[PDB]
RNA sequence: AUAUUGGCGAGAGACCGAUAGCGAACAAGUACAGUGAUGGAAAGAUGAAAAGAACUUUGAAAAGAGAGUGAAAAAGUACGUGAAAUUGUUGAAAGGGAAGGGCAUUUGAUCAGACA
RNA sequence: CGUGGAGGUCAGUGACGAAGCCUAGACCGUAAGGUCGGGUCGAACGGCCUCUAGUGCAGAUCUUGGUGGUAGUAGCAAAUAUUCAAAUGAGAACUUUGAAGACUGAAGUGGGGAAAGGUUCCACGUCAACAGCAGUUGGACGUGGGUUAGUCGAUCCUAAGAGAUGGGGAAGCUCCGUUUCAAAGGCCUGAUUUUAUGCAGGCCACCAUCGAAAGGGAAUCCGGUUAAGAUUCCGGAACCUGG
RNA sequence: AAACUUUCAACAACGGAUCUCUUGGUUCUCGCAUCGAUGAAGAACGCAGCGAAAUGCGAUACGUAAUGUGAAUUGCAGAAUUCCGUGAAUCAUCGAAUCUUUGAACGCACAUUGCGCCCCUUGGUAUUCCAGGGGGCAUGCCUGUUUGAGCGUCAUUU
């Protein structure tokens, strides 16, 4: 149960803020959970997905496949992996859009800033 | 109060082979010529527009209020009522079910559930939980999306943690004896709520 | 293009806010060139055309593919 | 009309520029919703009223 | 590319003017090229570069004036605080707090006392 | 002849474009605008015309300056600059 | 302490659910009418994903026929469901200046139940 | 009896198919209606106690939308008129070129303009809609190109008239007045040889401004040139105004 | 006997009801006090690599500067140096700017991109004419400065 006077349970308002969320706001909404191994490694559950990260699909038809996030397609609330695609009938190839909540992060791309994030959440890093 | 009425539309009088509701004037848009205002008109004002000064609340004599909650309390004894009301008390130790004042001091949900279970509420707790459904209404999109039954009502004399250790368990409610509310004692006006009384609360009753 | 090859005339779209003096001076300063006379018109899209005739010392064709077009 | 003021001509210019089909690439944008240009005017269907 | 301000502010006044003229020559050329070409995005960046340089020339000229007016009655209106028309009329703290000699005495002698009930 | 033969003589404007409101209700001979009142210092409007008002009130345009007053109010009409921080 | 169908920020409803709710859920005070004051609409929904039909064949083309994609084309940018009026084809029947209806049975078609 | 929402309950139904829709198949009810099967369908929904109302349609020359019979019907008949052949094209009564027959008959169906329109002009592409047959054509559709002035107009002037200002009315939006009951303004040079422009004469008291693309008015012509501009470009030869 | 008409059903039309949706509306409640001559509200016209609109912006034109974030934007193209970084972004925030022509709208006009005056400066052999660049000149009223008017009026000259 909410308890504060400044959070709204309202469904209309919630859908509205989702679908019209600004780019910066979607980076955080698009988080992926870490892998069992990465979670022990860094003592941390999840992180906003970020491009050159390495990732395992764990729901849906692509369950079990893996690769590198090639773009975080924030406009579409979706992520693309160079290694997970549709081959069309005309032989042309086309990315498939995946949701971070359906991935698992198996290798992080690290910055000063990424490390600084993991630390701010009280994690530990190899 | 202005809907249906944001036109300058006029009747056309008779002699024009056409019903005499007012009609929007002007030309060139498809709206013009059309029935206006009346309640049978697309875009008309409704019959008897609802008004905020409708009566919403209701006065009840304080003493009758009390008669009712007194009756309701009396019925939380009387197993068959409690049974009839839903409520899975077919194997609780006894009724009224009174429990140690130590309950009011539990801070932790998991301990709180443990205790309710021990004293016999396992099956009512399970009934809520087994009963979540999407509501059949349009209610479903007016902040009223799910449905579920009512669990036991835990009553205490002093909140020393219990109202907070219980607030997250589905269907379980808590009340101070000093208050005590008819909406909870007889949900939907059906006598019989399963009530678990702390001793401290059971004796404050008199 | 033809006016350039045949009439020693550079043709510019030019600011609405500018007059025959300002166009002349501008072309001169920007192009090291000498202007005989400047005709102008307002296009049917809200822009100004300047027919700029250079003096006979200059060769507008030459001077147009020095600025870099064709 | 035919010996005009700059004001009318300025307006006519804006009018000529707004007179064209949808730029077709727009049709392909994510969540695009515009089929065609619904504000297309024509000199012999609707008058400008200056 | 595109110029950065924080590098522009380390340049002399006359360097910045000169880079302005350089960019403008360049923009001029890009525009010649643009019409021999299916597409020409780089033009965008040179014209945002001009924007930047002008901003930085204006910045400097302004804080130059701002400072040689800092600390005098009367400075040009477009360096005066904006606030709001009302706020900008509006008694100053000083004027608002003006109190009569008779008031002042009364305030001194008989101020609101801190007190409490019990005994 | 009061109908269509006479509609053929309609080729002269009673109103042109109004400088202040753009509308083509600037009555030429009267030299005043039937919509916004130009060149009256004030703007035409009437309480018996709520639609017209709504067609023209503040917010139906860009609000080029007023847009920003509430942010500026919110932060107490700040002056100066933001400083700096880290990572 | 009082007011508040305006403004900015918020939390809500035994409220409406696209002919309803504000006129406007959409490039709506738009498009469009009027010399002018003013008047003022219609218009939401493929699918999880365009995977928006490669390729063959007939055709001047639009398209058709195959193929293909898809959980489904009985979802094909005419797109969820897809009523009625009204229409085409197929099948069955009746019909000497209307048709339709009531009680009853023949004839045809069709079907439940119950036997053990 | 039935409908939208509400409290309770049946730990009710459901992607192994909710709701909805179809169905001279079944069953219950005197009836309002209720139940089933089958087909279609795709995400939600119902029984019972109770609460609540924007709660039940055949009508209102009802409202909005859709749809028929009428009916392949009335009709597509004013303005004298069309024809042969080639070419192009999937396709030619209707496009293009040739031929022929005619018409308008300079009070024009010719050659230009004002108002109005606003790109319709011109070129290339080209037919889904539109041009009440057609269409390869178009004032349509797509993409482009195109309007050049010291001398042509505007701009200047004044006309009927409009309309600020000192003022006078009016609660006021504003109304009156226009030289009016006003301390209403600027030119010509001299005086400067600190110096740039203060004073020395004398005048002139005319006291706004808007209002004509037909009235008044400084000044340009011929020849050539474009797909589309031309008294505007090019060639030549002039003229006016200011300095 | 067909055709035709009429009834039923099946598949196909026509049409868009119904069911289920809902970033809209409607009503209630709580908190707050900020438009404008420092040029508001409103208008016009413009501005993107490829936009007609809506949204945004003003010749610095779907943006400049600053700050926070920490790698996108995405219809296509693009840059490529921007990824352990004074640093991506149609991001958030916003304190500094730019802000065409207008509008109470202010040199005069305005169905005109019409017509003056003043100052500084540049160019044309120029205090005087022309052209370019910058900066100015509305009205009422208040305090003050300066210059003045009137036998309205005081004193003081010889
Ligand atoms: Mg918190
Ligand atoms: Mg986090
Ligand atoms: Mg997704
Ligand atoms: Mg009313
Ligand atoms: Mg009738
Ligand atoms: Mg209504
Ligand atoms: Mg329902
Ligand atoms: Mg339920
Ligand atoms: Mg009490
Ligand atoms: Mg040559
Ligand atoms: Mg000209
Ligand atoms: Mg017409
Ligand atoms: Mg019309
Ligand atoms: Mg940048
Ligand atoms: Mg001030
Ligand atoms: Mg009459
Ligand atoms: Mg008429
Ligand atoms: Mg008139
Ligand atoms: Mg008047
Ligand atoms: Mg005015
Ligand atoms: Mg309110
Ligand atoms: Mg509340
Ligand atoms: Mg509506
Ligand atoms: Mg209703
Ligand atoms: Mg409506
Ligand atoms: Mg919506
Ligand atoms: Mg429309
Ligand atoms: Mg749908
Ligand atoms: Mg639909
Ligand atoms: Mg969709
Ligand atoms: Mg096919
Ligand atoms: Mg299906
Ligand atoms: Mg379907
Ligand atoms: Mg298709
Ligand atoms: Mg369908
Ligand atoms: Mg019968
Ligand atoms: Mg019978
Ligand atoms: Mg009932
Ligand atoms: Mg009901
Ligand atoms: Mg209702
Ligand atoms: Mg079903
Ligand atoms: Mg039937
Ligand atoms: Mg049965
Ligand atoms: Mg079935
Ligand atoms: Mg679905
Ligand atoms: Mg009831
Ligand atoms: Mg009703
Ligand atoms: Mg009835
Ligand atoms: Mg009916
Ligand atoms: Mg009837
Ligand atoms: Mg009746
Ligand atoms: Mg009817
Ligand atoms: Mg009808
Ligand atoms: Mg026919
Ligand atoms: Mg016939
Ligand atoms: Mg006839
Ligand atoms: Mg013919
Ligand atoms: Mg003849
Ligand atoms: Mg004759
Ligand atoms: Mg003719
Ligand atoms: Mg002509
Ligand atoms: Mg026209
Ligand atoms: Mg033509
Ligand atoms: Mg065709
Ligand atoms: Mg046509
Ligand atoms: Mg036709
Ligand atoms: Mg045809
Ligand atoms: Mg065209
Ligand atoms: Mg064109
Ligand atoms: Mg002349
Ligand atoms: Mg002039
Ligand atoms: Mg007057
Ligand atoms: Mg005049
Ligand atoms: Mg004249
Ligand atoms: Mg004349
Ligand atoms: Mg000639
Ligand atoms: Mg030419
Ligand atoms: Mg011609
Ligand atoms: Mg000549
Ligand atoms: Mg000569
Ligand atoms: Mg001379
Ligand atoms: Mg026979
Ligand atoms: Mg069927
Ligand atoms: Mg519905
Ligand atoms: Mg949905
Ligand atoms: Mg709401
Ligand atoms: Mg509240
Ligand atoms: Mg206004
Ligand atoms: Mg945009
Ligand atoms: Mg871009
Ligand atoms: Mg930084
Ligand atoms: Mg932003
Ligand atoms: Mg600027
Ligand atoms: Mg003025
Ligand atoms: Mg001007
Ligand atoms: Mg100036
Ligand atoms: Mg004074
Ligand atoms: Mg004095
Ligand atoms: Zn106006």
């Amino acid at each position: 149960a909410k308890q504060s006077l400044d959070v709204s349970s309202d469904r209309r308002k919630a859908r509205k803020a989702y679908f019209t969320a600004p780019s910066s706001q979607r980076r955080v909404l698009l988080s992926a959970p870490l892998s069992k191994e990465l979670r022990a490694q860094y003592g941390i559950k999840a992180l906003p997905i970020r491009r050159d990260d390495e990732v395992l699909v764990v729901r849906g038809s692509k369950k079990g496949q893996e690769g590198k996030i090639s773009s975080v397609y924030r406009l579409k609330f979706a992520v693309q992996v160079d290694k997970v695609t549709k081959e069309k009938v005309n032989g042309a190839s086309v990315p498939i859009n995946l949701h971070p909540s359906k991935l698992v992060i198996t290798k992080l791309h690290l910055d000063k800033d990424r490390k600084a994030l993991i630390q701010r959440k009280g994690g530990k890093l190899e | 109060e202005k809907a249906g009425h944001q036109t300058s539309a006029e009747s056309w009088g008779t002699g024009r082979a056409v019903a005499r509701i007012p009609r929007v004037g002007g030309g060139g848009t498809g709206r013009s010529g059309q029935g206006a205002f009346g309640n049978m008109c697309r875009g008309g004002r409704m019959f008897a527009p609802t008004k905020t000064w409708r009566k919403w609340n209701v006065k009840v004599n304080h003493n009758e209020k009390r008669y009712a909650t007194a009756s309701a309390i009396a019925a939380t004894a009387v197993a068959s009522l409690v049974l009839a009301r839903g409520h899975r008390v077919e194997k609780i130790p006894e009724i009224p079910l009174v429990v140690s004042t130590d309950l009011e001091s539990i801070q932790k949900t998991k301990e709180a559930v443990a205790a309710l279970k021990a004293v016999g509420a396992h099956s009512d707790l399970l009934k809520v939980l087994k009963s979540k459904k999407l509501r059949a209404g349009k209610g479903k999109y007016r902040n009223r999306r799910w449905t579920q039954r009512r669990g036991p009502l835990v009553v205490y004399a002093e909140d020393n943690g219990i109202v907070k250790a219980l607030r997250n368990v589905p269907g379980v409610e808590t009340a101070n004896v000093a208050s005590l509310n008819l909406l909870q004692l007889a949900p939907g006006a059906h006598l019989g709520r399963f009530v678990i009384w702390t001793e401290a609360a059971f004796t404050k009753l008199d | 293009m033809k006016k350039v090859e045949d009439g020693n005339i550079l043709v510019f779209q030019v600011s609405m806010k500018a007059n025959k003096y300002q166009i002349k001076k501008a072309v001169k300063e920007l192009y090291e060139v000498d202007v005989l006379k400047v005709n102008t018109l307002v296009r049917p899209n809200g822009t100004k055309k300047a027919y700029v005739r250079l003096t006979a010392d200059y060769d507008a064709l030459d001077i147009a593919n020095r600025i870099g077009y064709i | 009309a035919a010996q005009k003021s700059f004001r009318i001509k300025q307006k006519m210019a804006k009018a000529k520029k707004q007179n064209r089909p949808l730029p077709q690439w727009i049709r392909l944008r994510t969540n695009n919703t515009i089929r065609y240009n619904a504000k297309r005017r024509n000199w012999r269907r609707t008058k400008m009223n200056i | 590319a595109g110029v950065k301000a924080y590098e522009l502010r380390t340049k002399s006044k006359e360097q910045l003017a000169s880079q302005l003229v350089d960019l403008k020559k360049e923009l001029a050329e890009l525009k010649v090229q643009k019409l021999s070409r299916p597409s020409l995005p780089k033009i965008k960046t040179v014209r945002k570069s001009i924007a930047c340089v002008l901003t930085v020339i204006n910045e400097q000229q302004r804080e130059a004036v701002r400072q040689l007016y800092k600390g005098k009655k009367y400075q040009p209106k477009d360096l005066r605080a904006k606030k709001t028309r009302a706020l900008r009329r509006a008694l100053t703290k000083f004027e608002a707090s003006q109190v009569t000699e008779k008031q002042r005495k009364k305030q001194i002698a008989f101020p609101q006392r801190k007190y409490a009930i019990k005994a | 002849g009061k109908g269509t033969p006479s509609f053929g003589k309609r080729h002269n404007k009673s109103h042109t474009l109004c400088n202040r409101c753009g509308r083509r209700s600037f009555h030429v001979q009267k030299k005043t605008c039937s919509s916004c009142g130009y060149p009256a210092a004030k703007t035409r409007s009437y309480n018996w015309g709520a639609k017209a008002k709504r067609r023209h009130t503040t917010g139906t345009g860009r609000m080029r300056y007023l847009k920003h007053v509430s942010r500026r109010f919110k932060n107490g009409f700040q002056t100066g600059s933001a400083s700096k921080a880290s990572a």
